[PDB]
C-alpha cells in the first residue's frame, strides 16, 4: 500500500484480461471513474473522491504498470490500455452508463474507450493533456523562457531505454524537477507527497512502464486518426491550467475538433497538476459538472 | 459540402416558415446548427442540436424558433414563428458545436465549408 | 593529450583575456580557423587539417571549457565566447583577414565575431546548426518517427543542473545515443572514437561547460536580434546533412536572412556529423570554396 | 521600401539606358539587385552586386548590362547597352542575394517590399 486510503474507501484488485489492476473505491450510486496521469497514481484524486462519494460510486484505478497495477499484457498504446479500463468500469456498472474524469496520459488511455462505446459514457471530464493526434507535433522543442512544456515526449520515447538508464537511481531528483517545471503552485508539493510519488514510480517495472506510454504515443496518434472520424456525443468538459506549466487555451481548442458538446475552463495561476495546485476550484468545477441536472 | 438547406422564402412580419437541413450521405453525426448571415453583419449561430438532443438558441430567436432532428428523413428542421424584419438574412446549416465558456453559444465546427444557403426575407 | 595530433602539427596553449585556450596548429600561409561543436573537440577536424595545411595555416581551438581549454571567465553567450576566439585568431593573423569554418555550436560562438569584425573575415563556412535566432523556437518537440532533432535544447537548458545530474556517471552511454540519433552513417563512430570523445567531455568542468552554452542560448538569441541588422558581407558557404539527423534545407534557408553572398549544399545520406560521416565530399567542398580564385 | 528606381524610358533596338536605384536612407548594406517583370511573365533577377563588389548577371543580359555601386551618391546603376524588344519590362531594384546552389542566380531578400519600379520599353 503506497498511499493513504481515505476514510470510507477500500483498496482492492480485479483481474481484467489476465492483468491484476489495483483501484480504490468508495461511495454509492452511479459510477464515476477517475484516471490519473504520468508521475502520479490514483492518489492525486484523494481530495476529490470523498466529495464525489456523497453522490456517486467512485473508482480510481492505477494505470497498468503504475502504482500497484500489473503491466499490460497486450501493449501500451491508447487502444490497448483502454480495453483494460473499460472492462474494469463495466464490472461495476454493467447496466448503466458511467462518468469519466481523466488527467494527463489518463486521457490517452481512455479516449479510445470513450469514442468506441459512447452509449456507456454519461459525462466526460478531460484535463491537462492533448488527446494524441498530429497537434502534438506542433509543440515547440524550446522557448524564449527556457525549457518547453513537452520536450519530455522525445526524452521518454527515445530508443535504447535512454530515459530509464539516465533516471534510474535519481528518481526523486527527476520527478521533483518535472513536477515543479510543470507547476505554478510549488507549495502544495511537500517533502512527504514528493517522497510518496517518487517511491511508487521508482519501482523498476513502474519506471519502465511510465515511458512505454510514451513509446506508444505515435501508435496512439495513428489509432486516433481513425477513431476521431466519429465526434464525441456525451457532454464534455475540459480543464486546463492557465499559469506556468499548464496547457492554457490548447485544451479547449483541441476539443473543438472532437466534442459535439463541450464546456471549457482555464484556471488562472494553476499549472499542470490541477487536483493538487488548485484543488478547491477544480473540485467545485468537477462536482458541479457531474451534478447539474441530476 | 454535405448539408443542403431549403425552405426559405418571402414572409410577411408575424408569419411562419420551416427551414430544413438535409443530409447528403451518412447521418451518424447529427450535431448540427443553423446560422444566419445578414448582408451587412457577419454570420451568427442561432440554434443548434446535438446528436443526443440538447438544444441551444441565441437570445434573439429564443422562444420563436424550434430546431429539431428527424432521424428517419436525415434532416434537421428550423421552425421559425413570429418572424420580423430583422430575421431577414441568408440561413446556413453546418456541423456545429454547443460550446460553453462563460455562456453557451452555437459555433461552427472548425474548418467547415459552407454551402448555398437558403434566403429568408421578412417585409 | 586527449586526441592524437597529426604529424606536422603542434598542440599548444595561449592565454586570451585570462583564459588559457588549447589549439592545434599547422601549415603555412593565410589563416583558417576551424571551430568544433558540442560532444566533440578540435579532433573532428583531424582529417581536413592536413589537406588544408598544404595551402593554409590551420588553427583548431577547443571551445572554452571543452577539450583542453579553460572555462570562459565572462560567460557562455555567443558574444562573450566570440571575444576569446576572435583574439586567438588575431594573435596569428593580426594584419590580414582570415577564413572561418565552424560546425554546430561553433557557429553560435563565432557569429558575433564575424558580424562585428567583417573586414577580418575573408570567407566563411558554417555547417549543421542554426544561428541562434527566433527560428529555434519553431523546431518541434516531437515527431511522428520518434525523438526530434533538438529536444536537447530544453534538456541542456533546464535549471537545477538537470542534465549534468542525470548524465554524470553515464557519459559514454548518453554521448553514444546522442551521436547515433543525429547520424545517418552510424558505423564511422568506432568504439575508440566514441571512447575518445566520451572521456573528453566527461571531465566535470567540461560536462558543465557543455550545457552552459545551452543555458546561454536565449541570451545569444537576444544578442543576435541586434547584431543581424548588418548582413554578412564575406562569401559564405553553408553545408547540411540531408539524411537522418541533419538540418537539411533549413541551413541555407536561414542563411538567406543573413548573408549577401551565400553558397549552399545538402549532402545526401549524411546526418549531423559531416566531418566524420561524409569526410571525403565535405573536405572536397571546404577545400574548393577556400581555394577558388586564389 | 528604401530603394527608389528611376532612369527608364522608351528606346529603340540598339539603344542604351542607365537605370538608377537610389537609397532613401542608410547605405551600409549595398547588396542590391536588379529585377525585371514582363507583363505576363514571372519576376526575374537579372543583375546583382554585393557590398564587397561581386557581380553576377543573368545569362539573358550578360555582356550587355553592367551593374555598379556609387557609394558617394547612395545609388546602384544598371548600365543597359544594346537594348532589344526582349528587354521590354518593368524594372525593380531591391535588397538581394548572390545565391549559389548548382548555379548562381540573383534572388530577392526574403520578404522585401517591392516599390514602384521604372518602365523600360523597346
Amino acid at each position: 500500500e503506497e498511499f493513504p486510503v481515505p476514510n470510507g474507501f477500500e483498496s482492492a484488485y480485479r483481474e481484467v484480461d489476465g492483468v491484476k489492476l489495483h483501484y480504490v473505491k468508495g461511495g454509492q450510486g452511479p459510477l464515476v471513474m477517475l484516471v490519473h496521469g504520468f508521475g502520479q497514481t490514483w492518489y492525486e484524486w484523494h481530495q476529490l473522491m470523498p466529495e464525489l462519494a456523497k453522490r456517486f460510486t467512485v473508482i480510481a484505478p492505477d494505470l497498468p504498470g503504475l502504482g500497484q497495477s500489473e503491466p499490460p499484457k497486450t501493449g501500451y498504446s491508447g487502444e490497448q490500455v483502454a480495453v483494460y479500463l473499460h472492462k474494469l468500469a463495466r464490472q461495476f456498472s454493467p447496466d448503466r452508463p458511467f462518468d469519466l474524469v481523466a488527467h494527463d496520459i489518463g486521457i490517452w488511455n481512455t479516449y479510445p474507450m470513450v469514442v468506441k462505446n459512447q452509449a456507456d459514457i454519461a459525462r466526460l471530464v478531460y484535463m491537462e493533456a492533448p488527446i494524441p493526434d498530429a497537434r502534438i507535433y506542433r509543440f515547440p522543442a524550446f522557448t524564449a523562457q527556457g525549457e518547453s512544456l513537452v520536450w519530455h515526449f522525445s526524452f521518454f520515447a527515445a530508443d535504447d531505454r535512454l530515459a530509464e538508464t539516465l533516471i534510474a537511481g535519481k528518481e526523486r531528483f527527476f520527478l521533483e524537477h518535472f513536477i515543479k517545471s510543470h507547476a505554478s503552485n510549488t507549495e502544495v508539493f511537500s517533502e512527504r507527497l514528493l517522497d510518496l510519488y517518487a517511491r511508487s514510480y521508482a519501482k523498476p517495472h513502474s519506471l519502465n512502464a511510465s515511458f512505454e506510454y510514451y513509446r506508444a504515443l505515435n501508435e496512439s496518434v495513428r489509432q486516433n486518426a481513425e477513431l476521431a472520424k466519429t465526434r464525441l456525443q456525451m457532454p464534455t468538459m475540459t480543464l486546463a491550467g492557465g499559469g506556468h506549466g499548464g496547457m492554457g487555451t490548447f485544451q479547449l481548442e483541441q476539443m473543438k475538433a472532437y466534442a459535439e458538446d463541450v464546456e471549457g475552463h482555464v484556471l488562472p495561476g494553476c499549472g499542470h497538476w490541477l487536483p493538487e495546485e488548485c484543488a478547491a476550484p477544480m473540485n467545485r468545477l468537477v462536482i458541479d459538472f457531474l451534478s447539474r441536472g441530476r | 459540402v454535405q448539408l443542403v438547406e431549403s425552405g426559405g422564402g418571402l414572409v410577411q412580419p408575424g408569419g411562419s416558415l420551416r427551414l430544413s437541413c438535409e443530409a447528403t450521405g451518412n447521418f451518424d453525426d447529427r450535431g448540427i446548427g443553423w446560422f444566419r448571415q445578414a448582408p451587412g453583419k457577419e454570420r451568427e449561430g442561432i440554434a443548434c442540436i446535438t446528436t443526443r438532443g440538447r438544444t441551444h438558441y441565441a437570445e434573439s430567436v429564443e422562444g420563436r424558433f424550434t430546431i429539431s432532428t428527424d432521424i428517419a428523413n436525415n434532416a434537421v428542421y428550423l421552425q421559425m414563428n413570429s418572424l420580423k424584419p430583422e430575421d431577414t438574412a441568408v440561413y446556413y446549416c453546418a456541423k456545429a458545436i454547443r460550446l460553453t465558456t462563460d455562456r453557451t453559444q452555437c459555433v461552427a465546427f472548425p474548418g467547415v465549408s459552407w454551402g448555398r444557403g437558403t434566403q429568408v426575407t421578412v417585409s
